[PDB]
């Protein structure tokens, strides 16, 4: 047999056949739920952590059940890496999209005015 | 399975949940509620049989 | 003081710490199908630790949230750099370069040797290449994950670019709710008004100090680059942020009362009855491991919120204005600041006036005119060697003496010291 | 919540048998339920101990709030502060404190300029020679002349001895115009 760090067998010598066996666990990685509110709707967004996979690829991972959105609002529901999620009408649906840092502005540069 | 069952204020059973139906009710189970607010929750990680 | 010199400071304040999430029926009761019957005998230990966990990751973002984001507008680059002689360039991004973050911020994200955290590790990654024993993969599959911060690097290096271009434009005007636009000139000449000095000083000197500040700023990105310790307050929140998911890890090879501490060896040589006693002192003690791990990431998050409201209330006092509380913004007197981001925190860059060469002066209190003390407006009466002249105590500017620079008050017979001369 | 969450804890089995008392006690001697006893007596003492080290804990930060909530009332509303985004959003004038259930209330009244106005100015003024820097202010361009105003109001003023000061000569500053005092 074998043993990690801490004590588990991943490693089994296979008795027939001697050929060393990697033994791994089979449940791994991350999933969450995203939900506007049991009073509003039924409907909800699930998000994998570890995947590559209406999905819908993020920097967290891959979030299904939601649409793309490629106009930016502020955010509602704080999904990791810069991504929202809102319940907007396009009936209803959950919708990601980029927060929006501010509101955009220039200031041009004298160096004889002021503003008083 | 694994059930979550409701008592109203007499000794009845008038509405149940599954634990493994749907996401948003393993997330119901989790929280031990029926109405659930707006926001983002985790839940068990992926299990495979 | 006789002459001046323009000194630029370093300041590294944490204001986050990684965000991190278990799932405890995978670190304890792993994949048994049998001790989960168990777990639920034990209570909803689990929904407490889970809900306290999220509450410090809600808090991470809303410190973020609040050291960064405290300008509504975000002011684009002034595409110039160069504001009557001081070099603003190493500090705000350029366009033509392939990160949106400029030279002084790419050196400080290259100190901190992250632990690389790739927020996707798929379950490819972790079933090969196993020879390497990566301690990620081994933190994954025991339940044990990071989530990912919700401002990413590039929004808060858009922060502080809008942050120092507001600043260099606009000036102290703009942490109110308007911006009102001014050379970088009379802004400086401003802060030296407000320091004690008078306006003379800068434009008449405008060329030596524009060279001190650039000189300051190149000797700021020697020291970033040749200095091995310097942002170690910042690497030292990683270092405990591993050590203690790694010190989890490890802990699942104990056995707490039990005659082994991996399961599926017990379940397999033992019946039902027998077999229950030991599970039960495992998950007992695993769950003691995680109430202490929970407990320690709430006594670190306590700090780290004090760590990030300090440098909030520094960054709004000192980088939207000018303040004139003694060594809080800078070593010295404070003139302003820039900020710099940095991983899981902040970098300041405070700007201050140091005076350098001394004089000696013998002085008196008051001056003796007609019979009628003539007590200083504002300074100290200096004897400069041939007559009596008045000057400010931050810079020698022999001044003649007359009626505007005192006030009469009083006779010559209770002050003490009074030296006769004229006005 | 958290002594809702106390309360529910009374129903876990601590490895024993059963989660409630006067039942292990009535189907075992005394010998016996002893250990079911001391099982339970450990597990409901450690969940004590979890309870009293969060409220400790919470108390930190509390206290916290507490101390700077007392120095926001001392400064803003025992008098004006100086201090940049403190006391509220822009100059502060004054404030007033009002009581809130396990809290306090801070009403603070600012000053918040509204509209702007362009105009060109010049860093000083050469009159005969010598140039004549500002006492306090900025000097600017009303239009038809030189004039100089404050920074937070613009309130035009004949450029006189009294609200200027001589100083070197009229080659080292950039950008002197000349006018008249
Ligand atoms: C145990 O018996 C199995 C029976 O299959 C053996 O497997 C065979 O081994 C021979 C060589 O000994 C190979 O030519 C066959 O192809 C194998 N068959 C299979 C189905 O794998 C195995 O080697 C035996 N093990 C020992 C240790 O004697
Ligand atoms: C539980 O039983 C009570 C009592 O029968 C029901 O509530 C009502 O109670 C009033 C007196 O307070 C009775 O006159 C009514 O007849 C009851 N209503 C009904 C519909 O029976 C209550 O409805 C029962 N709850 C259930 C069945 O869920
Ligand atoms: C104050 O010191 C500065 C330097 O800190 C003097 O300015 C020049 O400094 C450079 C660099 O050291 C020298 O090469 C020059 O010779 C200096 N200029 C001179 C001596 O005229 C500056 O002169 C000093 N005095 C004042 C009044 O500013
Ligand atoms: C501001 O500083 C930057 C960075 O040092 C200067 O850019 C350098 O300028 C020198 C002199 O022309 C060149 O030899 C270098 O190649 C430039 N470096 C880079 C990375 O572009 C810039 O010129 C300065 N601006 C001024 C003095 O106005
Ligand atoms: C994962 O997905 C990204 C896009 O999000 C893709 O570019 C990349 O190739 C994928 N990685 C692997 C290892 O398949
Ligand atoms: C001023 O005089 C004192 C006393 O003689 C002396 O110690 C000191 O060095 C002098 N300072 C300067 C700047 O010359
Ligand atoms: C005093 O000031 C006069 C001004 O004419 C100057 O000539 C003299 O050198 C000064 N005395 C000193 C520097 O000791
Ligand atoms: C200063 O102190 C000395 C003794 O050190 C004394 O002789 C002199 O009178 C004092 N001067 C004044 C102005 O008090
Ligand atoms: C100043 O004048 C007074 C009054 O005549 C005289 O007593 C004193 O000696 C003079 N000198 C000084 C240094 O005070
Ligand atoms: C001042 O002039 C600038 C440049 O033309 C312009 O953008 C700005 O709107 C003007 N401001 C006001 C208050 O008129
Ligand atoms: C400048 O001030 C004069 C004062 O007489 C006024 O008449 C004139 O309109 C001003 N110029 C402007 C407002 O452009
Ligand atoms: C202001 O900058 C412009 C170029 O933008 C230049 O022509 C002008 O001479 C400058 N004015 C002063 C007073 O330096
Ligand atoms: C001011 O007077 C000087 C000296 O005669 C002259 O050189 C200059 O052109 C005049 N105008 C300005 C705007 O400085």
């Amino acid at each position: 047999f074998g043993r990690d760090v801490s004590d588990f067998t991943d490693s089994v010598r296979d008795p027939k056949t001697s050929e060393i066996l990697d033994i791994s666990p089979c449940s791994f990685g991350g999933v969450s739920v995203i939900t506007p509110g049991t009073n509003t709707s039924s409907e909800v967004a699930v998000l994998y952590q570890d995947v590559n996979c209406n999905v819908f690829q993020t920097q967290a991972g891959c979030l299904i059940g939601a649409e793309h959105v490629d106009t930016s609002y502020e955010c509602d529901i704080p999904i990791g890496a810069g991504i929202c999620a809102s319940y907007h009408t396009v009936q209803k649906s959950i919708v990601a999209y980029t927060m929006s840092l501010g509101a955009d502005s220039s200031i041009a540069y004298s160096n004889n005015t002021i503003a008083i | 399975t694994t059930f979550m069952l409701k008592y109203d204020e007499n000794g009845t059973i008038t509405d149940a949940v599954d634990c493994s139906q749907n996401p948003l009710a393993e997330l119901k189970c989790s929280v031990k509620s029926f109405e659930i607010d707006k926001g983002i929750y985790q839940t068990s990680n992926f299990r495979v049989a | 003081p006789t002459n001046f010199s323009i000194s630029i400071t370093t300041e590294v304040m944490p204001v986050s710490m990684a965000k991190t999430s278990v799932d405890c029926n995978m670190y304890i009761c792993g994949d048994s199908t049998e001790c989960a019957n168990l777990l639920l005998q034990y209570g909803s230990f689990c929904t407490q630790l889970n809900r306290a966990l999220s509450g410090i990751a809600v808090e991470q973002d809303r410190n973020t949230r609040e050291v960064f984001a405290q300008v509504k507008q975000m002011y684009k680059t002034p595409t110039l750099k160069d504001f009557g002689g001081f070099n603003f360039s190493q500090i705000l991004p350029d366009p033509l370069k392939p990160t949106k973050r400029s030279f002084i911020e790419d050196l400080l994200f290259n100190k901190v040797t992250l632990a690389d955290a790739g927020f996707m590790k798929q379950y490819g990654e972790c079933l090969g290449d196993i020879n390497a024993r990566d301690l990620i993969c081994a933190q994954k599959f025991n339940g044990l994950t990071v989530l990912p911060p919700l401002l990413t690097d590039d929004m808060i290096a858009a922060y502080t670019a809008a942050l120092v271009s507001g600043t260099a434009t606009a000036g102290w005007t703009f942490g109110a709710g308007a911006a009102l636009q001014i050379p970088f000139a009379m802004q400086m000449a401003y802060r030296f008004n407000g320091i004690g000095v008078t306006q003379n000083v800068l434009y008449e000197n405008q060329k030596q100090i524009a060279n001190q500040f650039n000189k300051a700023i190149s000797q700021i990105q020697e020291s970033l680059t040749t200095t091995s310790t310097a942002l170690g307050k910042l690497q030292d929140v990683v270092n405990q942020n591993a050590q203690a998911l790694n010190t989890l890890v490890k802990q699942l090879s104990s056995n707490f009362g039990a005659i082994s501490s991996v399961l599926n060896d017990i379940l397999s040589r033992l019946d039902k009855v027998e077999a229950e006693v030991q599970i039960d002192r495992l998950i007992t003690g695993r769950l003691q491991s995680l109430q202490t791990y929970v407990t320690q990431q709430l006594i670190r998050a306590a700090e780290i919120r004090a760590s990030a409201n300090l440098a909030a209330t520094k960054m709004s006092e000192c980088v939207l204005g000018q303040s004139k509380r003694v060594d809080f913004c800078g070593k010295g007197y404070h003139l302003m600041s820039f900020p710099q981001a940095a991983p899981h925190g902040v970098v300041f860059l405070h700007v201050t006036y140091v005076p350098s060469q001394e004089r000696n002066f013998t002085t008196a209190p008051a001056i003796c005119h007609e019979g009628k003390a003539y007590f200083p407006r504002e300074g100290v009466f200096v004897f400069n060697g041939t007559s009596w002249f008045i000057t400010q105590r931050n810079f020698f500017s022999p001044q003649i003496i007359t009626t505007d620079n005192t006030f009469v008050s009083g006779s010559c017979d209770v002050v003490i010291g009074i030296i006769n001369n004229t006005v």
